[PDB]
């Protein structure tokens, strides 16, 4: 399927506004499980539940364990670019 | 394949 590049702008006091599940230890990609109303992902648009996150800010998430992805994702700030594909 | 996956809000 199509790999979309999706932009999200986040203030430092805000979260991304997504929940993720999956990861290498489960044999699946990092997958979006929820988009939280009113937070940056919802406001900015373009992400959806069931998307596999292939990269964030050019950092590859394809073979990451869940906790690794949580770390990388949580460290991104400001203007953030996701690369995602719906699975 | 695991039946249980963590789910983390970010």
């Amino acid at each position: 399927g199509p790999i979309r590049k999706v932009l999200l702008l986040k203030e430092d006091h805000e979260g991304l506004g997504i929940s993720i599940t999956g990861g290498k230890e489960h044999g699946v990609p990092i997958l979006i499980s929820a988009i939280h109303p009113g937070q940056p992902a919802d406001r900015c648009g373009g992400l959806h539940v069931g998307d596999a996150i292939l990269a964030v800010n050019g950092v590859n998430l394809r073979d990451t364990k869940h906790k690794e992805a949580v770390t990388i994702l949580s460290q991104q700030r400001g203007e953030i670019e996701f690369e995602v594909v719906y699975v | 394949a695991n039946s249980r996956w963590q789910d983390t809000r970010l």
